[PDB]
């Protein structure tokens, strides 16, 4: 939150570019937030196609016609929509052993 | 599945260079030579190898509209300085399934054409490179 | 016995690399290149050769459709492992007598290609490699 | 008595593979390269070679109507032996004078072809060999 | 911004030798040949260069109106001196953005082409040189 | 100045080889090689070269009108005797400035051809030489 | 079992000298001479040997990033104290399975190479010394 | 933190002799030998070793320029008394951080080359010396 | 200041043997060869050494245009008078500022080639030598 609020808001043009760069820096921050171990190494970050097609279609325009790739760059207006997938370690706190005689 | 039309074109690619979007793109390769050597097994005719490294190799073309390479790294390089750039390639056709990008990173250039014209032949400037590092990004 | 209409042609083939089905296949070819040493025997003037071993090689190209040769080795070689495949080739010809069907394994590659593209020209991916062993499945 | 006639054409050869008559065949060469090693000679200069042997190569191109290639020495490479051939070539013109034919024994193949095929080419198969002895037979 | 004008024509450029224009001039080319080493580093799979030096390297190519090329070092080479020139390279389109131009310095030739003609051909004269130093004049 | 009819024409050449002149020429080539050594001298990246000596090297082709070049050194080879020749080549052309005259001294061949014909193909002769001194004769 | 894979490759290995990283390391060796005296027994044709003691030889190859061998032991050699260093090597390649940690004790260098360069030429420093004592640390 | 630019080249040094700076430099090298003696000690296999001294050896390599080296010496060897001379060495390589400076003090030269040259060969001096101090300026 | 022109060539050397200009020179070369004695000071960890004297050698090649050799020496050596010479060097490069001539006085040849030849090699002639005095005539 801190992050965005700091240099991207209002700073810049919603475009497709604009929205690869602040997933670009959101990936850099958990990588950094990786090498802690704090999380798990397999992060990814990529816009919400669900999200995004919902909002579109409440606009009116029509996305029969609209390819897959096309729906990621159409206009949103001022709204950005982003998905990640993160795996938060844990203690050590069960352990199971099974020794062979 | 399988159509033509699912084939990519090079006419939808285009090419960052150091962060700056270049235009005037004829062609960008890029590559990687792995490094293999051959080991004989005793009571086995065939021959099989052992992976040990890769090389990456590839070069850019371009239209020469402008002075673009020369003030990338003509006075650093008499200094005795070798500069490395990042080059992002993106190939976005609409028929095919989507788009793919690649970032291709410690881009080392292999010489600088300083001029190179003939009457009646238009003027092209094509730069070989070396590279180390990749990523992958939006791949299909 | 032998016609015009026997004559296999390379339309009709198709390709299973790891288990999964190619369809934007071009071509694809495997040999077997012997090895062998010249050996001068006293009395006889034509010299003669002793068979020593073999080595395989072959290469597959392929449209560029899809980023699949990415998926496959793109993140293991950097790390330092080398994965080995299985490639099935069957060219099944209505005119000709049935089909044949050969199992390539151990399959090595030699290349990876990141990005290829030219203005104008469509896109096409080549990736040679080397195996050891193979089966006879279904032989003429 | 020269003719243009007399020539002899391609169309009207044969060829005989280990008994079994080849029906789509090609084209077939063998020849014999001698091994010679210049010798100077005091007062002389021009140089004169003294002859040490000879060594026999050549080829085999055949349409791919079936596997045959692959039943003779698919299997024995593998184990470790290598197995010999004689071939017999007749070339029969009916307006040349007679036929000639000739016996290549001790034929050794250099590779084994296992697939090899592309979209809207017909298949076809060369093998190499190598040989030491022949016979003539009809000699015209 | 692209444009399919914008790109430079090669009858637009001038070639200026010694401090005197040459108008029967059909072509010039310049480029610097980095010398780099591969290194290994323990760890990373990707091998690296070090950068070391260049070298220049060229060529004129000219129209035979005049023995020019006789009359600069055809007597000096016999003596044993050897001249250095300097040229300037202008190209000059009107479409494109501007001009640019280049001084290349210390150029030392390869050859010299005492006499090169045959029946119903025009003649023309090519001179490779090399080349340690350069400037920038009006880069775009 | 610089006009298209300026350039010199190959057809209006003529060539004396040891005082006779040639009628039946095809084209004469003479060049000089010069021989230069890298030299890396140190605080400087750009490498320079010091010039040793040079190498001449020629051609000359003619129509096979008769048996010209026997006669000049095909006895004389034979015994051990290497004679040397002087060879002058005018290009006078009506449209250009002038004509230009070159002497080409110490001449010795590479070669003799005995015999080269073809059905159906008019004969011609090529010899390679190699020279050490040349004059300039009324250069332009 | 065996398989080509198995064997360990070099660009894995890391050396420790003094507890300290060497990154920059090229190539690592220690090795062990036995010594023996022949003896003769009276009866018996086959000569015998007696094993009496052991000699440790070794050498270090390295890049020549940082003048780290002079900070090491060139005041201490002019006083006339002889430093001892322990060096540790870890060879850990992924297709292996295990990967082996050798300590070497008791180092003592044959010489201290104060300063070699060439023009063209990237630097290199290499140190031959000899050991008393080694140890297992976790060997396959 | 280990990267190939960071290796230092040969190029960038410079050798000072004498306070006169030597611009046309080839190669400098100059090494420390320790003398070491074997030490059996009782109860224990391993051979151990005692440090006794060192002895300095390099040699210098220059291009034939002037005749520098024959004003140094040449006189005084043949009167009986031998210079003495310091040397200093600067390798400064932009890519690589700081620059190490070294003097070699006492040096004595082995030999005179008053005359060697050959056809076609440029000309290069080089001359080993023996030196007994060194001092450290500026290490890395 | 340092350039490469600059440097040598051993192609504009001539050489006189006993006031007779040797024309078919190949190459010559003269060395003074220091004595020094190792000597080991109380106290300091340096070997120093202590010059005591100088030995001469040298060699020259040259063709076997002539039987210049043997009238030297060939009669005076059977009965036991062996002949001293003097030498001069003169090397002047057109390019290099200055001369050098080097008188070498006192030589003593160390053999005689009576007959060396073989077929299709041409002959050449090489005899070092011992001296001992130098004398310096216009050294750069």
């Amino acid at each position: 939150r801190k992050v965005i609020i700091d240099d991207y808001i209002g700073k810049v043009t919603n475009s497709y570019d604009n929205k690869c760069l602040l997933i670009v820096a959101i990936k850099s921050y958990l990588e950094e937030l990786e090498k802690s171990a704090l999380i798990e190494s397999d992060s990814t970050v990529e816009i919400d196609f669900e999200a995004q097609k919902s909002y579109l279609k409440s606009k009116g325009v029509d996305l029969s016609y609209m390819t897959l790739q096309e729906i990621k760059e159409a206009n949103t207006g001022s709204k950005v929509f982003l998905k990640a997938k993160i795996k938060v370690l844990d203690a050590m706190e069960d352990i199971d052993l099974s020794i062979e005689i | 599945n399988m159509e033509a039309r699912n084939v990519m074109s090079g006419t939808w690619g285009e090419l960052w260079l150091d962060g700056n979007k270049v235009a005037e793109v004829k062609k960008f390769q890029a590559k990687m030579e792995f490094t293999k050597e051959d080991i004989i097994i005793a009571g086995q005719m065939g021959t099989d190898t052992k992976y040990m490294g890769y090389k990456g190799k590839g070069s850019i073309t371009l239209y020469h509209v402008s002075s673009r390479m020369h003030k990338l790294i003509g006075e650093k390089i008499k200094r005795g300085s070798e500069p490395r750039f990042v080059a992002i390639s993106k190939l976005n056709d609409p028929d095919s399934y989507g788009a793919e990008r690649i970032a291709v990173k410690n881009i080392a250039f292999d010489d600088l054409t300083l001029a190179d014209w003939e009457v009646g032949v238009k003027g092209e400037i094509e730069a070989p490179f070396t590279f180390t590092e990749y990523d992958f990004l939006d791949i299909i």
